[PDB]
């Protein structure tokens, strides 16, 4: 059956850091997915899936949004998506890490900080016309979201599939909503190092060692999510810890998103400087199908499905109407798909 | 019926031909635009589209 | 004019009550756009808009989702959007609200609320083995969603233009993320009821007297969110609250959501029955563009936009250039 699809959520959980066992049988239920999670070590919250049969596989990795900012009316950094062409083989173990969005600046349930976000407490406003900047009332930027990832326990060491890098932080003073073009490393040559952390956190890597309690772990350091900052814990009674899968911690400057290569941050505490997002990986045993693209606004995913493998027809794309259980060849170039169904006209 | 909606969402945007061909990847192959619940998911992704430079 | 549009938020507010005047002023700094925020009375909330121009505009109404439910992991009850085409006079006093989400019911601050929600705790799921009716404890249902509403004065009385009903809740039990066909109503003769409230709260419609407190309010009435079930709020503290435009109140069964018409809740304490949805409004004066459908994920929206006559020539579809008329239909 074309239809067959399994969708791999962040099973409920949110915050810094992934889900348990329990979160995940509680999230598939009366369903066709089931996965085993790693409880201990830094396997905690990645779910294995066994691959039921040997084909072509498209994965849909999705990353996760960042946090907005204190003012928290421009819109978030959103999420990367990642399509990819893979080919699979019976019993093969793929370990599926689904990102999580970064934790916002407001609202919080502290008095004090709902006070501050609803505009009546405006120091850190004060303190930005005196000093130019932010040193003292540490304001709530948003977390960085976290990188999905894909990948399998070839011999001993992971070999990464599908990343999706995740949105980066909103700074407590992003006036510019713009984002940058998405990065994509499609060689495995290159580096899957951390992210840059100034005063906030950087997003999560691939395989880099992290001394920093409010950056992002990479993924071979269990890639829990970033502290908030030191002063955003002194004076201050609001954290915002990004998301599970490398994602940074809000500053007043903006979290860091994770990836393949991690997001960076402010180097000081820029209260308008947001944070970078990601960058996504397509591994080279796969075919990239569509290019990195910012899509999502929470939590990223994962959807795995059979590869509709249409070189049938005389173009080599093809798509599956959701009216007729017929495959649809279409033609380009103002082209029409003759009567055998294969053939341009 | 599911394409003027789309096509408020998204706005005045132009596709290229190997954007065309990836037009019809997202507009066809991806679940965002399948489904109608994600069609701001789907023209998020078709208007980052248009802002690569391989799409005109 | 090249895109001159406006978009209308939340003002970055959230929960069960409306933004003010400094979110609003916050939310639309370095733009074209300026409101008011009404202060008191059942127009709290609600912002205040000056039509720049006696023109045909197009309104898109995007309502609020509703809350998830304790098992976090199915899909939130999606916002209903409207698209309306429009005639509008010169210094008109449109009035928006911008619907709220309704709050989800995980997480929360409290521990043992959260060791509920990862799965430590199973009293809820014990409790249905040994008298199935969760009434000791409460479940877990987010909040219904805040309807989006774009009105206007005659003679001082509310005049609806868009209503776009708000997402219902989650409920606990959850298993399943089906959805009822999506209600749109255009004659207006139909008074603006609430939907029903038992054990968690309907809906907020146009107008209604609401007595109930976890209830979510009519927008002639202040359009607040209501509170959580009284069974949540002791000896279980939970405050799954709605969203500002009608939110229905979280409890065991889901909050209704908010609209013309509120969602209906569930008269009794069923754990497995979501939040339903609301009903959607279009004016007569005004012109429906595509069928309502369930699109947004969070808080509501509106954009107001200046019409684009397609229709004045014989090809239905059109594209002007930014400085120039360039609208398809060759002569």
């Amino acid at each position: 059956d074309p239809t067959v699809h399994w969708l791999f959520t962040t099973c409920g959980a949110s915050g810094p850091h992934g889900p348990t066992q329990a979160q995940c049988n509680n999230a598939y239920q009366n369903s066709n997915l089931s996965v085993e999670v790693g409880s201990e070590g830094p396997l905690k919250g990645i779910q294995i899936w066994k691959v039921p049969a040997t084909d072509t596989y498209s994965i849909s990795g999705y990353g996760a949004a960042g946090g907005k900012g204190g003012k928290n009316t421009m819109m978030r950094s959103h999420g990367v998506s990642v399509l990819g062409i893979f080919n699979l083989e019976k019993d093969d173990m793929l370990y599926i890490l689904v990102g999580q969005q970064g934790e916002d600046a407001c609202p919080s349930t502290n008095q004090l900080i709902q006070k501050v976000c609803i505009g009546e407490n405006n120091v850190i406003e004060e303190e930005i016309r005196v000093n130019r900047s932010v040193h003292e009332w540490a304001g709530g930027g948003g977390g960085g979201g976290g990188a999905t990832y894909v990948f399998k326990m070839k011999d001993g060491v992971p070999v990464p599939l599908i990343i999706a890098a995740g949105g980066g932080g909103r700074a407590y003073g992003a006036k510019t909503d713009t984002f940058h073009p998405e990065r994509l490393e499609n060689n495995s040559s290159v580096l899957g190092l951390n992210g840059n952390s100034g005063a906030a956190g950087g997003g999560g890597g691939w395989n880099d060692n992290t001394s920093l309690l409010w950056a992002g772990k990479s993924l071979q350091e269990g890639a829990t999510g970033g502290h908030s900052c030191p002063q955003a814990m002194k004076k201050w009674g609001w954290e915002t810890r990004g998301g599970f899968g490398g994602g940074g911690g809000g500053c007043s400057s903006g979290g860091g998103g994770g990836g393949y290569i991690g997001g960076n941050a402010a180097s000081n505490n820029d209260p308008e400087m947001d944070g970078e997002d990601g960058v996504s990986f397509i591994s080279p045993l796969g075919i990239l199908y569509t290019p990195a693209l910012k899509v999502m606004e929470g939590h990223g995913e994962v959807n795995i499905k059979h590869y509709l493998n249409c070189s049938h027809c005389e173009v080599d794309e093809c798509h599956m109407d959701p009216e007729s259980h017929k495959v649809i060849c279409f033609c380009d170039h103002g082209t029409v798909l003759a009567e055998d169904g294969v053939s341009c006209i | 019926m599911k394409d003027k909606f789309l096509k408020h969402l998204t706005g005045p945007l132009y596709f290229s031909p190997k954007c065309s061909k990836h037009f019809h990847r997202l507009y066809h192959n991806t679940r965002d635009c399948t489904i109608p619940a994600y069609y701001k998911r789907c023209a998020r992704l078709l208007t980052r589209l248009a802002v690569s430079p391989v799409c005109m």
